[PDB]
C-alpha cells in the first residue's frame, strides 16, 4: 500500500499569503498525485491533478509541485474562502490511497476565555448524576488548558471536554469541562473549582 | 452541474448488509467509471471498491472483497455498493464518486456526492435528555449571562439543539460532540445580555432525528 | 417547410474520417439530386460533392475525390458523406443542399441545411480560463462601470459567455475570438449603472460545449 | 475552374438605397450564374436564380442582369433584414463555384467612443501572465487606430485587437486590444497607456 504521509495538520495562516502544503509517498509515485479539498460540511473538491493539472475553473492562485516521492501544495493569496482541509491521494497503484490532511485556520490575535462553571441543576441530580460544566468562552488559540479540583484536589478522573470549531465572525474558540458526577459524591464535597491556564496570561483564570 | 446522489444510510447492527446506491445526472454515466471512497472517523478516508466505465473491470480493496459489491446499472444510471457481513470498522461516510479520464493510468475522483452515512453498531437508540445551563440571574462576567443546556446520552447522530433568533448579541456556542460509554452527548451555550433574561424566558430546542422533541431554559 | 438537418460533425484527429448524414423532409427525397457545400473560412464555399436523385451519378470536387463517398438512403430518408484521409483543409461546415429541378441542367442550390462543421486538427481539447476583468470601481468616463470577462485559451470553439439579463445596462458586448498560439480567446464586456455594483453582484458565465461551464466576475 | 470575381466585400449603404452588387466570372459562364444570401446567422438562401429568376418569396428589391462574364445584384430599396453577406456562383460545370462574398454595412453616423482599461487580473498573474484589456466600446467607423505606451514607448509587438460586428441594435463597433505581458516584464514598469486615434476627434483617446 504507499503510505501517504501529510506531515503538518494544522496550519494557522494568516490571510493573502501563500501556503505551501506537502505530501510524501512511501513508493516513488510518477508524479501521480492529486489533492481533494474537503470543507466544513461535505464537500470533497478535486482540486489539482497529475502533481499539476488544476481541474476546470479551480482558481488559479492554487498550484502544486512533485517528483519523486515528495510532494506539496502551494495557494497564492491565502483567501478566506479557501479554509478547508486539505489530502493527497495516489492514483498509482493499489489501493489508490491517501494523505490524511492538513486543516487549516486562521490566526488572530489572542485572546482569553472568559469562564462560567454551571452546578447540577435540580433534573439531573434527581436522576442520580451531577455534571458540572465550566465554559471558557471566546478565545485564541485553540489551545487552553483546563484543571478541575474537588475540595483541594486535582480531580483528573471523570473530565470531558470538546472545543466549538472556530468561529466564523471572528476566528475565537469555545470549550466546555465538564466533571460529571453522581449525586453522591456531589454530596461529598464543597468547592469544585475548574480552572485555567492559556496564552494570554499569566494567572489560572478560574 | 455533474450530480452523484448517495441514498442508503442506516444504523444497522453488525453482521448484516447493505446496499449502498449512486445516482448519476449531469453528464454520459456510461462513460465513466465510478469508485467508492469512505471517510471513517479519526482514522481516514478509505477508498473502497471501483466499478469500470460500463462493466469491463469491478475492482476491490483489501478490506472489502468478499464482503463488498460494485452493481452498475448504466440504462438506470444508478450506481450501487451492496454490503454484506457488515463489520464495526466500516461505520462511516461513503462517497459515490466520479472517475476523471484526465490522464494516464492516474486514479483521481473528479466528482464526489454528498456522503451518506452509515453506523454500524449494535447500541440501541435513545433519546437525548436536556437539560437546562442556568447560573441564575445576571451572572457571567458583565451584564450579559451565558445560558446553557447540556443533552445527555443520546445515540445516533445528529441530536440538534436550537436556541433563539434575535441576535442583539445572542451567541450560540455548541460544544461539538464526544463518545462517552456508548452515548454522545454535547453543550450548547448562548449569551444573553442583562435586561434580557430573567427577563423573558429563553429555551433551548432540541431534536433527534430519530423523532424527539425537548425543550428547555 | 423543406427541412433539411445534417448530423456528424466533431473535432477530428487528422488522418482520420467521420461520415455525415443529412435528414431529409419536407418533398419527395427521391426525386431530387443532393448537393454538399462546404464553408471553411478566410476563405468561403466551396462546392463538395453531389448524387443524383437515385444514384446514378456522383460528382466530386478535385479537392476530396479519392477521399469522400456520397450515398443516398431514399425512403422518405437520408443522404450521407463518409469522409476518410481528411488533410485539415477540410474543417469547416459542411453544408446539406437540395438541388432545383428547375431549368435547364444548371446547377442552383434550391435549400440548405445548416452544417455539422469539421475540426480536422490534433490539438487536443482545452476547456478554458475566464478571467475577471476589473475596475477599481464606480467608472466609465464616470458613472456605469464596464465590468468585463477574458476567457482566454481554449481550443476547439465556440464558448458563449453570459452575464446578467438585468436590463439595468445589460448590454454585453462579447469581442470575437483571436486565436493566438492555438488557443484562442475573447472578452465579454457590460455596462452597469453603477448605482449597482458591488451593491449587487455580477457573474460572468462561461460554458465552452465541450463540457465546462466555468463561473465568475 | 472557372474564377467567380466578387471585387467588393464590405460595402455600406444606408438604409433606402439601391445596392447594386457585382460579379465576375473567367469564362463566358452563360447567364447560367446564381445569388445566395448569407445570414449574420448561418442561415442560407437561394435569393435569385438563372441569372434572373427570382425565387420564390423573394422581395423585388432584388433584381440581378449580368452576362457572358458580367453579372449583378441590384437592391432597390434596401430594407435591414437584406444586409447579410451575398455569394453567388456558377452553376455551370464542374467544380461548381462560388464568388467570395460582400459584407454589407449599415454606414452611420459617426461617434467618438469610450475606452476602458482594466489591469491584468488578481488571478493572471497568480497564473504567471499578464494581459492587459484596453477596451473601446461603441463606436463607428470602424477605423480606429490604437496604441500602448508602457512607461511612454511604444509597444509593438503584445498586442491582439478585435472587434465585433455592427451592433445589431445600434449600428456601433467596440474593439479590444489587449497586450499580453509576463508576469515578470509586468512588474518592471508602472505606466500601461492604451491610446485611441479616432475620426471623431482630432486628440488622442488616452
Amino acid at each position: 500500500d504507499i503510505q501517504m504521509t501529510q506531515i503538518t495538520s494544522s496550519l494557522s495562516v494568516s490571510l493573502g499569503d501563500r501556503v505551501i502544503i506537502s505530501c510524501r509517498a512511501s513508493q516513488d509515485i510518477g508524479n501521480f498525485l492529486n489533492w481533494y479539498q474537503q470543507k466544513p460540511d461535505g464537500s470533497l473538491k478535486l482540486l489539482i491533478y497529475y502533481t499539476s493539472r488544476l481541474q476546470s475553473g479551480v482558481p488559479s492562485r492554487f498550484s502544486g509541485w512533485g517528483s519523486g516521492t515528495d510532494y506539496s501544495l502551494t495557494i497564492s493569496n491565502l483567501e478566506e474562502e479557501d479554509i478547508a482541509t486539505f489530502f493527497c491521494q495516489q492514483g498509482k497503484t493499489l489501493p489508490y490511497t491517501f494523505g490524511g490532511g492538513t486543516k487549516l485556520e486562521i490566526k488572530r490575535a489572542d485572546a482569553a476565555p472568559t469562564v462560567s462553571i454551571f452546578p447540577p441543576s435540580s433534573e439531573q441530580l434527581t436522576s442520580g448524576g451531577a455534571s458540572v460544566v465550566c465554559f471558557l468562552n471566546n478565545f485564541y488559540p485553540k489551545d487552553i488548558n483546563v484543571k478541575w479540583k474537588i475540595d483541594g484536589s486535582e480531580r483528573q478522573n471523570g473530565v470531558l471536554n470538546s472545543w466549538t470549531d472556530q468561529d466564523s465572525k471572528d476566528s475565537t474558540y469555545s470549550m466546555s469541562s465538564t466533571l460529571t458526577l453522581t449525586k453522591d459524591e456531589y454530596e461529598r464535597h464543597n468547592s469544585y473549582t475548574c480552572e485555567a491556564t492559556h496564552k494570554t496570561s499569566t494567572s489560572p483564570i478560574v | 452541474d455533474v450530480q452523484l446522489v448517495e441514498s442508503g444510510g442506516g444504523l444497522v447492527q453488525p453482521g448484516g448488509s447493505r446496499k449502498l446506491s449512486c445516482a448519476a445526472s449531469g453528464f454520459t454515466f456510461s462513460n465513466f467509471g465510478m469508485h467508492w471512497v469512505r471517510q471513517a472517523p479519526e482514522k481516514g478516508l478509505e477508498w473502497v471498491a471501483y466499478i469500470s466505465s460500463g462493466g469491463s473491470s469491478i475492482n476491490y480493496a483489501d478490506t472489502v472483497k468478499g464482503r463488498f459489491t460494485i452493481s452498475r446499472d448504466n440504462p438506470k444510471n444508478t450506481l450501487f455498493l451492496q454490503m454484506t457481513s457488515l463489520r464495526s470498522e466500516d461505520t462511516a461516510i461513503y462517497y459515490c464518486t466520479r472517475g476523471g479520464t484526465g490522464t494516464r493510468s492516474l486514479y483521481y475522483f473528479d466528482y464526489w456526492g454528498q456522503g451518506a452515512t452509515l453506523i454500524v453498531s449494535s447500541a440501541t437508540t435513545t433519546a437525548p435528555s436536556v437539560y437546562p445551563l442556568v447560573p441564575g440571574c445576571s451572572d457571567t462576567s458583565g451584564s450579559s449571562v451565558t445560558l446553557g443546556c447540556l443533552v445527555k446520552g443520546y445515540f445516533p447522530g445528529p441530536v440538534t439543539v436550537k436556541w433563539n433568533y434575535g441576535a442583539l448579541s445572542s451567541g450560540v456556542r455548541t460544544v461539538s460532540s464526544v463518545l462517552q460509554s456508548g452515548f454522545y452527548s454535547l453543550s450548547s451555550l448562548v449569551t444573553v445580555p442583562s435586561s434580557t433574561w430573567p427577563s423573558q424566558t429563553v429555551i433551548c430546542n432540541v431534536a433527534h432525528p430519530a423523532s424527539k422533541t425537548d425543550l428547555i431554559k
